[PDB]
């Protein structure tokens, strides 16, 4: 499933836009601590050869800590700069 | 030299602009025996690289003026006490050769106070501009334009009466003046028959017109790259022909815009929806209503005038991916207005960093871009962030809500800004809402029916190739309570297995030529070339329904909630 | 030149500038051999391009003082060091052509410094400027006016005693004087018999008198640009006859309204309620109640005086929603022909939720210049609902707004004109101390409007539609047994757009017969519906719906039966 998510739009994207479906680029691991979500969302970017950024959940409490949110758009515009890239929030729930 | 053919976009105030300057312009004699103020000042404001300058030049080509251009930091750039004489000597030498336009490039760079206001020669500098400004002795025909990003960023000063009394909003280009835009800079580089300039305008959301040039150089960089290097033939002039024996194929458009990073995607889009009733397949009541409410004030103002009465400039949709915002895209389209939409995610930024002027600046845009549909999509987003079943021990007000009930109040002036609201749970949204000179014609959008559901099918997958086999008004009817999100999940899952089994194949089939070289290669073309019955079975087979039967029964109460008694059913006047 | 004609909006400021300078002017000699002083300086201080330059130079016009304009920047544009000499030039000349007027337009930007003060040599010239202001011998008759967008914008010091020591708020035009701005601004175009500049006038609301003018400017632009054009015979100077055969008409100045965009809509209003006691159809104890706690004081203060009494200059009114309470505020502020301010419940959550009640201060300041006003505060009960109301916060019913507002309640009463008139839907959760002796202590009670009532609220919403004689509006009055006004109104709408929907359909449908069906001779019938009908009403009232509960009413009746005045002295009689 990862790999048709990720990799199929890039390696095939011919077909994508020949049946008029754009694909979907987010992608949400739920499951039980160490299981392996980071492991696998490293991988995935490892077989589609592209750069991976990881933001960590404390990172996620100290923009929420510090009510400085302007650090996502820098966040997602480093993400942009290095294409293509795997933007992986790991633990995204810690806010909550 | 540059024209209006230069001056893409069709962005439409152009138009404005001509409007405003050909008389002055044209015809400068006329105003000598007429009293009338012509436009001293002109503001023409705007993201950086959408043409301002190219305009400004473009009008004083095709109107005749002399075009002067005082750049911004070229007088900044000079020695204080000398820049003054700069700018005056620019003003005197503008009046020299009536009629004449002044183009202030980068303007908020001469004046940049915002009452801040920093420093001691640049407060001279922006008295003797405001001087030279208000100087105007209303002879000869100089016009004063002038650039900035934005309308705040300049001294307000500049802002007032007989400085730059008028402001023009040039704006993103959109879908159909980005195509012209890459129409015009696509023009002398012989483009390839394949690529249309179609699909690559669509795909280019976001960009300007600086960064549609940009687009195109690159994918030119590219074609250069790709060919003509290889055979590394060159000397001191390429040669014509071989150079134009190149065409710009639609890879090459691909990978620019896969490497464009438009310069302003955030910034908000006022553009005329493409959405059209077609999209939607039913709501013909609500059709009515919202044709009825919007587009007979303005059809036939003269009968809404005859009989005393203002219609109401506010609507509120509330329902269960039932295609609230479609259908506010769809009035805007048929009233061929501007569509401003508001979405929640916006307001809940408002409201977390406590900056509810932003509603003041998002009410002065739609004002600026009228007709305008001012929509304010999930409108209950702070309701529910406050909480909702117990929520905060205030009550519903919130300060952007008080914000925007203020601008609404204080709006009705423009007399074209409409008000569409759209909630999903209309139960906690503040009650001052829908007060009567607010959003109170309140409509329910309920889930589409099985002719909305067959038209809402046939909409999401009209791109997608669809056999003729699979029976769309047989799944439509099977969805028994298939929301307009649902149908669209269920027709992209058919889409993704297709497309996962048409890859499948052919990857196997590939190997099956190199596992078993043919003699004769002979392709049998795409496996599956069109979406079947099996594909949508099997989608069909993970369908499900988003939108459960308490919620609709919510939403029932909430209408008879607003019950038109049970007493007067019957009203007959005595006779 | 100009003059007092020239000058537009009937604003009644200009007589008061008027009344401050002819003497001091038009009979200079008579201060020379009597002990008294005029006014040194006069502040004019309004929304930008309400024509205070105008009105200086046409009062130095009409009374013949040499009028002198000191612009702002054209100073402030100059060297640093040789401005001052400007400055100090600009008196001397106006000195020697005495009695004369020095106008300083755009005095916030000689002297702009609120104690902020950047710079080094803006200090200086606003510190030569004071000289210079306070250096005034008292000899010959120089008056110094100046120009301000607001009066805390430019140096308190030159606000000051002998600098300039009393103010005039030129204020946004109003309907009246809109109508005038645009009489004044279109004589000499020829204006078409169709249009009134009534109309205009009344849509016209937000504009400033350069507002009004460029909207005349751009409807002239528009006739000139749809005739003429066509033609397209121009010369060096266009013949004087061939443009005076246009004339514009309603359209172009609809679609010029249309092209407004008024420079200052969001300012508050001063403005004398056109609101009657003819739109409310009774309330005749309320009437009478009102008129004696606002109108008695002014035209019988002599009898206050005699038995010294001190009238109460507060009343808050308290009933449900849509029953009349702002109207009601109108028209007693119109029967006493004094300017109304209404500050709503927008106005007070929003400086609660931005923790900013310095707002209050301002506006009662503003009240207080614009004197006989009615202050009204309508629905003062808004931050009490948004703190709660049956739980709300953990604190009592005082809050920031509600504080300051008792505080210039209590500094106030000394102006003896402002009057503060309270409307509140939940009398309940409204802050105790609002109704303390001082403050809002006339607690009036606005019921749900009578039959009578009801037949009036339906007269006033149905005067301006064409209404047909044959639907009896007694009737359907005395049928609506508990609708509030807002209803009444709700109704009234409702029946007069199915009117419009239907005549806009049929005339829509004759239209495709006549392309469908070309007819030989064109003979149009007129109008299918040319007034509401019977049938429109009984639609509309189909979906007629009560907003008003009967539970929320009693709780209102409970209030006011809690405000019960005892039970024992109903008898009391004197020992005789
Ligand atoms: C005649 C009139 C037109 C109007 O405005 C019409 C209008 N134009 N553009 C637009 S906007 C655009 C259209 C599609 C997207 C938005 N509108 C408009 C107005 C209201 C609601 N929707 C649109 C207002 C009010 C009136 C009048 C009614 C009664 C009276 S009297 C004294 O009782 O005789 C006087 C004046
Ligand atoms: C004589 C007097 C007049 C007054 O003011 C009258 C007034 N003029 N404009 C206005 S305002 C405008 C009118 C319509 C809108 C608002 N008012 C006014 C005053 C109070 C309430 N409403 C109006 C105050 C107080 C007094 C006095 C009473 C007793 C005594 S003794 C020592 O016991 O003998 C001394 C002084
Ligand atoms: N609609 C357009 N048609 C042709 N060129 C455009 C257009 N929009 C932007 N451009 C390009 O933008 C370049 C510079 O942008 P400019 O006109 O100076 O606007 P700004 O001053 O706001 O940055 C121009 O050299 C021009 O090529
Ligand atoms: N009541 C009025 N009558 C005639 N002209 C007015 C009026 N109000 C404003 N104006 C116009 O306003 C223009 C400039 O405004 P101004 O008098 O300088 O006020 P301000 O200095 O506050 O901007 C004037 O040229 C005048 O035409």
């Amino acid at each position: 499933e990862l790999q048709e998510l990720v990799q199929y739009p890039v390696e095939h994207p011919d077909k994508f836009l020949k049946f008029g479906m754009t694909p979907s680029k987010g992608v949400l691991f739920y499951g039980p601590p160490g299981c392996g979500k980071t492991l696998l969302a490293k991988a995935i970017a490892n077989e589609c050869q592209a750069n991976f950024i990881s933001i960590k959940g404390p990172e996620l409490l100290t923009m929420w800590f510090g009510e400085s949110e302007a650090n996502v758009r820098e966040i997602f515009d480093k993400a942009r700069q290095a294409a293509p890239c795997v933007l992986f929030f790991d633990e995204l729930d810690s806010i909550a | 030299e540059v024209g209006y053919d230069d001056i893409g976009g069709c962005r439409k105030q152009l138009a404005q602009i001509k409007e405003m300057v050909e008389l002055p312009l044209r015809h400068p004699a006329l105003f000598k025996a007429i009293g009338v103020k012509p436009p001293r000042g002109i503001l023409l404001y705007g993201p950086p690289g959408t043409g301002k300058t190219l305009i400004a030049r473009a009008v004083a080509n095709e109107t005749g003026a002399f075009f002067f251009l005082i750049n911004g930091p070229e007088i900044m750039s000079k020695l204080a006490g000398e820049s003054e004489s700069n700018l005056r000597k620019a003003f005197e030498e503008a009046e020299k050769n009536a009629p004449a336009i002044i183009f202030i490039d980068e303007l908020d760079a001469i004046a940049p106070k915002r009452e801040k206001t920093h420093g001691e020669v640049e407060r001279r500098i922006v008295s003797q501009l405001l001087t030279l400004m208000d100087g105007l002795k209303q002879r000869a025909h100089v016009i004063v334009m002038a650039a900035t990003n934005r309308p705040n960023s300049i001294d307000p000063a500049l802002r007032r009466f007989g400085r730059f009394d008028r402001e023009v909003d040039i704006g993103i280009p959109d879908a159909t003046g980005r195509l012209e835009i890459l129409q015009i800079h696509t023009k002398n580089m012989k483009l390839a028959d394949d690529v249309d300039l179609e699909q690559v305008a669509n795909e280019t959301h976001g960009h300007v017109g600086a960064d549609l040039a940009a687009l195109c150089s690159e994918a030119a960089l590219q074609a250069i790259r790709k060919k003509m290097d290889l055979i590394d033939l060159e000397d001191e002039t390429i040669d014509a022909e071989v150079m134009n024996s190149l065409a710009v194929t639609m890879d090459d458009f691909r990978w620019a815009l896969s490497q464009s990073n438009p310069s302003a995607l955030r910034e908000t889009v006022v553009e005329v929806p493409q959405v059209t009733w077609e999209d939607i397949g039913g709501l013909e009541d609500v059709k009515r209503e919202l044709q009825e409410l919007v587009q007979y004030p303005v059809e036939h103002p003269d009968k809404f005038l005859k009989f005393g009465m203002t219609p109401s400039k506010g609507v509120l949709f509330y329902g269960p991916g039932c295609g609230k915002t479609l259908l506010a895209k769809a009035i805007a389209n048929e009233c061929q207005a501007n569509f401003i939409s508001i979405k929640g995610p916006e307001l809940l930024t408002m409201w977390f960093g406590e900056s509810e002027a932003n509603v003041r600046e998002i009410f002065d845009k739609a004002r600026q871009a009228a007709p305008c549909v001012l929509f304010f999509d999930e409108l209950d987003s702070i309701a529910k962030a406050r909480g909702g079943n117990i929520g905060d021990g205030g009550g519903a007000a919130d300060r952007v809500i008080n914000q925007i009930l203020t601008e609404m109040d204080g709006m009705s002036t423009k007399k074209n800004v409409f008000i569409i609201g759209a909630t999903n749970r209309p139960d906690i949204i503040d009650p001052a809402i829908l007060r009567p000179g607010r959003l109170d014609q309140l409509i329910y959008i309920p889930l589409p029916d099985e002719k909305s559901r067959v038209a809402i099918l046939k909409a999401n997958l009209r791109k997608s190739p669809v056999a003729k086999d699979v029976d769309l008004e047989f799944l439509a009817k099977m969805t028994n309570g298939f929301s307009g999100a649902d149908l669209t999940e269920i027709c992209q899952r058919a889409c993704k297995l297709a497309i996962r089994e048409s890859i499948e194949s052919e990857i196997r089939r590939e190997r099956e030529r190199q596992t078993n070289p043919s003699a004769m290669e002979v392709e049998e073309d795409d496996p599956v070339p069109e979406i079947r019955r099996d594909h949508f079975e099997e989608a069909m087979r993970f369908a499900r329904r988003s939108v459960s039967d308490n919620d609709i029964r919510k939403y029932e109460m909430f209408a008879q909630t607003l019950q038109q008694s049970r007493g007067f059913g019957s009203f007959r006047f005595p006779s």
